[PDB]
């Protein structure tokens, strides 16, 4: 059946509407789910290296390898109890981490391909060309496309350059990756990292592993970081049918700075990505987690320092609460590297028309 | 817990820095275009100094000269400066024990080897110290503890194994190894006298030596006594562990920041990095110790002196310090390099994670790499240097040169192969 | 045959030829002699022509927009799988068809697209543009309250040409200085400008300074106008401020001299932003809010 | 080294059918590289391109289907198109291209091996396979099957010949641990030898057999073994010992 209620520390006075809250270690579940699925809920619960891109293409992965396992029963038909477990499965996801657009869209696709073929032909024929459907359609939608992106940037970046980045987007250290290796220019790299989750840490040590001029700040020092450095680049998640830009914490702060000093941002995205949901701000709906990320004590993850803080529930009238996603401002960002190689953030939904 | 005398051991490291330490006393030379010895005075006083005794021996007219010279010698000065006067070329116990002769030694003694700068309070460490101490009557010595960079890789000439306690922070073994550099000897000794007693046995080897004792009234009498012992931490810690007189402590001191001190070139080399950066906590050339001294801080880890003169258009990279009265030209790539005092430097010249030393003349169209200048040699028109080209005393580098890589040149006015005299040895000039 | 020698031909006359439209029509020319049936012979040499004429580009920015046109036109032709020859008398017919075309698109500019000034609102027109000069000639023809404020345009002295230009129609006017520009926002009205072509992100790409101008207006409240022919828009992306891909100088700092020689390097092409834009008018319909970036897409189904 | 034309002509006709592998695409259409009709590129269009996503399917490496629309006998262009494909016809070119690909392998590897250029054995290749038969990859997968087109004309090399056979399809090994508890044995050995080999057959240890069995293509070898084990089998069956098969 699950598990229901109990949750830790205060629930706040405001942005009170999404899940916050749960199962974490596990203990009595139906006795009929595939664990593949568990563990991925298990990883993305507890995630620090994720950001919008590989999510997808990871539960893309798993679906697979559920088809591949999957058997049909004797009795009943192809689909029948499948829906069941399809709904059974994104219930678990919920509970453990909130339905990103990227993976709504792939729903949709299933669904549509579940349409498609009706309960008529044998087990072991059908799956092998869905499998082989789904691979063609990950290999044209996705990586293609981040090649194109890539090329794209390639040819848009000029002589002498430094750059200030933020994000665990795996677009952007492609690139950055591409510009150290392939292309050999004067490329200066400038990391912003975030509290909720060390993205910033990650993009520096995968730069080290390359061997790039590598220069590590944060949110709050900027004012003396400028003080010669021209392009701001930035990762989005997803691209609303307003034309704001709906993506994860520190980006649109940096952004506001880019505009006041001068030089505008640009920003990266995919032509899968986009909504037809309408929210022009953060309190619509968002992804909240537990207060337990905002518990450690600078320095590193691992550290664990009995200090000052280290209570919630027994403190009166005390609300400690972080937001992941965030929605920036729309004039802000000027440049959007798409399916389209280029264009304007204001289009909002010319590609979702065409599909 | 108040009123303790400092005991410095100076002119001990020589040779050690294979080109220099011939004509000028080791500790006199400059670390970032100021004298060493100034960090190390600086660092006692943090401490917790009264009266400051020095060991001097190769070239001890000078230091005496510096003494004078120097800021500690005015009447203002809680501590006074009274060099110890002692026959050329002796150990440590043989320095130990004519100190003993002599006759100062009070109480908790400091004694500290080569010269160390740190980031690190005192107090807190004296304290410590006090409150072990009054623990049981037989204890000896502290030892200082750093943690190092992860793994160890960088570390050849001094990667010490400490096999350790967590309880009582206690030394069971020391070793040293030659493993990285030469695989003859990639190894690790454990000795049993020790092991139904402690029970919590950890086996540590990233850990970074530091060299600064505070030291009991037994140590000199410990030394006087038994005279086999003429080094400090080969012999004698091994010494004490093995029981040599029954029943004693030691301590090792651990600390999470940052401390190293001075032994080889390259290190040396990553201790001035260290500096420039902001490592050190409130160890900054900003401040003005010297007085005489008038640097002040700029972005992008920039150091630059009054009266420095640089011309328009030059890149600069990343941490770059500058010594006060220097001319720089046009054209110029500047990068993680220090440039000393009153140095003039030419035309179109690429550096890159060099050294360079007190009144330098950098000739036209040269490129720097990972090299070292010392003071009064210059470099002149078309020199091409490789990564830890070490340059001695007065070298005169004239027109067109090329040395490869690890070249060290000589320093005095004999064994190494380039001398102080006109041209590098492409063609055979010299004494 | 040579592209080249054609756009050469043309120097004193102008004044309604659209440029765009003439390299168009030189193109159709080059094509129609060598065979346009087949494209393994045709279309490759086409585009080496186009390539050769962007290299021997002195400061021209419409020609490349103009040739991938001409390309897209060609590929839309041959979608109806019919034949091959009269699928070319076809794209054969369509040059003179295009340039013919220009001038009705022009007309209809000026009859509709005329509304803007009636009750006597001043005007501060830069950057030259044949459009908006026929708009007004043709806005003096119907007869309406209005008065021109005209900002000084230093490239060779096109401001004085500008000025001349203005006198043979009967119409009081005024030189201001693009530096007294900050000054004057109070008694005139509106601002309109002509363009040498629209951007991708849909800012516009100008003269000697129109982005301080933009600046101004956005500044004042007052609204900023483009009035150009629909078929300046080129596959081009100012990502930044101060970023365009130009044949000269983007400000080059000269050495000491002393004679007094390098100097005139200022910036004689500048971009501004596209929220700027409050209205643009074109033949194909009044549109302007993301209208072009539309369009391109349209073009390049992608 | 790759070169040279598939067929006896150079530039291809009227009607005719190719193969293009595309490296890029998206301009003017793509300007790629035959495999069907010689390695020298030619040009197919984005207007006959488009039948029924457009941007996606094709890119890079996948395989694309071309009709020679207008051909330039002088100095070397050639048309290709993809949406005149005479409906399933593009299967089939599909196909005639794959095969064209596994010829030019098979006429790779010999290239190399005997140091000889690639147009003369294409030249050698091509008469009683891609005129007579059809196509050359199914002639070569009848000769596979049984020898009956390669004897059409005389081969300089035999060694090249082999060497492809090899490629197409071999000593398997197999070690039968005798623990004999018979009264004749030595005989019964010698009968089991002069059953089995008629391969070849070693001996290191007293109680160990090692045997290898040279298989035809590979799968033919499965049977041999098991014909020697149930011999083997036969032989100590009479006398009075055993013999262990792992």
């Amino acid at each position: 059946p699950g598990i229901s209620s109990v949750i830790p520390t205060v629930l706040e006075q405001s942005f009170d509407n999404s899940s916050l809250i749960s199962v974490k270690e596990l203990l009595l579940n139906k006795d009929l789910i595939h664990p593949s699925i568990l563990l991925l809920t298990s990883h993305l619960a507890h995630y620090k290296i994720v950001g919008s891109i590989p999510r997808c293409i990871a539960m893309l992965e798993v679906f697979q390898i559920v088809i591949k396992d999957y058997q049909t029963p004797k009795g009943t038909t192809l689909s029948r109890n499948l829906t069941s477990y399809l709904s059974h499965q994104i219930d678990l996801l919920k509970k453990a981490r909130p339905l990103s657009v990227t993976m709504g869209n792939a729903i949709r696709w299933l669904k549509q391909e579940i349409s498609l073929i009706d309960p008529s032909t044998p087990d072991k024929a059908a799956k092998k060309d869905l499998c082989e459907k789904i691979g063609q359609f990950a290999k044209e939608k996705i990586e293609l496309a981040d090649q194109l992106i890539i090329d794209n940037a390639s040819t848009q970046i000029e002589e002498s350059t430094t750059i200030v980045t933020y994000g665990s987007s795996k677009v952007l250290t492609e690139l950055l990756l591409h510009n150290a290796i392939s292309l050999k220019k004067n490329i200066k790299v400038i990391v912003v990292d975030s509290r909720p989750l060390f993205e910033g840490r990650k993009m520096a040590e995968t730069l080290r592993n390359a061997g790039v001029n590598v220069m590590y700040a944060l949110i709050t020092s900027l004012d003396t970081i400028f003080n010669d450095v021209d392009y701001v680049f930035l990762g989005a998640h997803s691209i609303l049918s307003n034309g704001f830009l709906y993506s994860r914490a520190g980006t649109a702060m940096l952004a506001m700075s880019a505009k006041r000093r001068n030089i505008p941002v640009l920003v990266c995205c995919e032509s899968l990505k986009f909504s037809q949901r309408v929210q022009l701000d953060s309190v619509t709906f968002n992804e909240l987690a537990d207060p337990n990320d905002l518990v450690n004590i600078d320095y590193e993850n691992p550290v664990e320092r009995r200090g000052n803080k280290g209570a919630l529930l027994n403190q009166f009238i005390k609300e400690r609460k972080f937001e992941k996603k965030k929605l920036a401002m729309e004039n802000k960002p000027k440049g959007n590297k798409i399916g389209g190689k280029k264009g304007s953030e204001g289009e909002s939904k010319d590609a979702s028309n065409e599909e | 817990e108040d009123r303790l005398q400092a005991v410095v051991l100076t002119d001990s490291y020589e040779t050690r820095f294979m080109p220099l330490t011939a004509v000028k006393p080791r500790c006199l030379l400059p670390l970032a275009n100021v004298p060493l010895i100034e960090y190390t005075l600086e660092f006692l006083a943090k401490a917790g100094v009264h009266e400051v005794f020095l060991i001097c021996s190769s070239h001890a007219n000078q230091i005496n000269d510096y003494i004078e010279n120097s800021k500690w010698n005015l009447p203002w000065s809680p501590f006074k400066i009274t060099t110890i006067m002692s026959p050329e070329a002796r150990c440590t116990g043989d320095v130990m024990r004519d100190l003993d002769n002599r006759g100062i030694i009070t109480g908790d003694f400091i004694l500290v080897s080569g010269d160390v700068l740190t980031n690190i309070d005192f107090s807190k460490m004296l304290e410590f110290h006090k409150k072990m101490h009054l623990q049981d009557k037989d204890h000896i010595s502290t030892m200082c503890l750093s943690k190092a960079s992860t793994y160890p890789k960088t570390r050849t000439i001094e990667p010490a194994a400490f096999v350790l306690d967590k309880s009582t922070s206690r030394c069971i073994y020391y070793q040293d190894l030659p493993l990285p550099s030469s695989r003859e000897k990639t190894s690790i000794q454990i000795d049993p006298e020790l092991l139904d007693n402690v029970d919590e046995f950890v086996i540590r080897n990233d850990l970074i030596d530091c060299r600064i004792d505070i030291c009991t009234s037994h140590v000199p009498l410990i030394f006087q006594e038994n005279f086999d012992y003429q080094s400090l931490r080969t012999d004698f810690v091994k010494g004490v562990i093995s029981s040599d007189i029954l029943g004693k402590h030691i301590y090792a001191y651990l600390t999470d920041e940052y401390a190293v001190r001075v032994e080889s070139w390259q290190t040396y080399d990553t201790i001035s990095q260290d500096f420039l950066g902001r490592w050190c906590y409130p160890l900054v050339l900003d401040s003005n110790i010297q007085d005489d001294q008038t640097y002040s801080y700029e972005s992008r880890h920039i150091y630059k002196e009054k009266d420095v003169v640089l011309a328009q258009s030059c890149k600069i990279g990343k941490c770059t310090a500058i010594g006060s009265g220097t001319k720089i030209g046009e054209g110029t790539k500047i990068e993680n390099s220090v440039i000393g005092r009153n140095c003039q430097i030419g035309e179109n010249i690429r550096i890159k994670n060099s050294f360079i030393w007190d009144d330098c003349i950098i000739g036209n169209n040269s490129i720097i790499d990972h090299s070292l200048i010392a003071s009064n040699a210059t470099l002149g028109s078309n020199v091409r240097l490789n990564d830890g080209c070490i340059i001695g005393f007065n070298v005169k580098i004239d027109d067109n040169m090329d040395l490869d890589r690890n070249t060290k040149i000589s320093a005095s006015p004999q064994d190494l192969d380039d001398q102080t005299l006109a041209v590098s040895i492409v063609g055979d000039k010299g004494v | 045959f040579n592209i080249t020698e054609t756009y050469l031909r043309f120097l004193e006359e102008d004044t309604e030829m659209t440029m765009p439209i003439a390299a168009i029509e030189a193109l159709v020319t080059l094509l129609r002699i060598k065979t346009p049936e087949t494209a393994a012979e045709m279309i490759n040499t086409i585009k080496s022509s186009t390539e050769e004429l962007i290299k021997s580009i002195p400061n021209s920015v419409s020609l490349r927009a103009g040739c991938d046109i001409f390309m897209r036109f060609v590929l839309r032709n041959l979608h109806l799988y019919g034949d091959w020859e009269n699928c070319k008398q076809h794209l054969i017919e369509n040059g003179q068809l295009f340039v013919s075309r220009a001038k009705k698109s022009r007309n209809k500019i000026a009859e509709i697209g005329v509304d803007f000034i009636a009750d006597d609102d001043i005007i501060l027109v830069h950057g030259y543009s044949r459009a908006v000069f026929s708009l007004l000639n043709h806005a003096a023809n119907k007869f309406i309250r209005f008065r021109c404020v005209v900002t000084e345009s230093r490239p060779s002295k096109q401001g004085n040409q500008l000025y001349t230009l203005l006198e043979q129609k009967g119409i009081p006017v005024t030189l201001i200085v693009d530096s007294a520009v900050g000054a004057v926002i109070d008694k005139v009205d509106k601002v309109f400008v002509g363009a040498e072509g629209v951007a991708e992100s849909g800012g516009i790409i100008n003269l000697v300074g129109t982005y301080s101008v933009g600046v101004l207006a956005h500044n004042a409240r007052k609204p900023f106008y483009v009035v150009t022919e629909s078929h300046k828009f080129v596959r081009m992306f100012p990502l930044s401020s101060d970023d365009l891909p130009m044949a000269g100088p983007p400000l080059d700092f000269t050495r000491r001299t002393d004679d007094l020689e390098d100097a005139l390097r200022g910036p004689t092409i500048d971009y501004t932003a596209q929220e700027y834009i409050t209205a643009l008018i074109t033949d194909l319909g009044v549109l302007t809010p993301s209208a072009v970036s539309e369009e391109l897409i349209k073009m390049w189904y992608d | 080294t790759s070169h040279c034309r598939f067929y006896e002509n150079k530039y291809p006709e009227i009607d005719d059918i190719v193969m293009v592998n595309v490296q890029q695409i998206a301009e003017m259409g793509a300007y790629v590289k035959l495999l069907e009709y010689d390695n020298i590129e030619g040009m197919i269009l984005l207007s006959e391109l488009s039948r029924r996503s457009i941007q996606k399917l094709i890119r890079v490496g996948k395989n694309d289907v071309a009709v020679v629309l207008r051909v330039d006998k002088e100095k070397g262009y050639i048309d290709l198109s993809k949406r005149r494909v005479s409906s399933e016809d593009i299967i089939k070119c599909e196909e005639k291209y794959q095969k064209s690909k596994t010829v030019h392998s098979i006429l790779r590897y010999c290239a190399e091996k005997f140091q000889i250029p690639l147009e003369e054995l294409y030249k050698t290749i091509a008469w009683p396979l891609s005129r007579k038969f059809g196509h050359a990859y199914e002639a070569f997968k009848l000769s596979i099957i049984d020898e009956t087109v390669w004897e059409g004309i005389e081969p300089p090399s035999k060694d090249v010949l082999d060497e492809l056979k090899n490629y197409i399809s071999v000593k398997i090994r197999a070690d039968v641990e005798v623990s004999c508890f018979s009264y004749e044995g030595i005989d019964a050995i010698k009968d089991a030898l002069k059953s089995a080999e008629d391969v070849k057959v070693k001996l290191v240890a007293a109680p160990l057999y090692v045997l290898t069995t040279q298989a035809l293509d590979k799968q033919k070898g499965i049977e041999q073994l098991e014909s020697a084990i149930e011999k083997i089998t036969e032989v100590i069956t009479k006398y009075g010992g055993v013999c262990n098969i792992t």
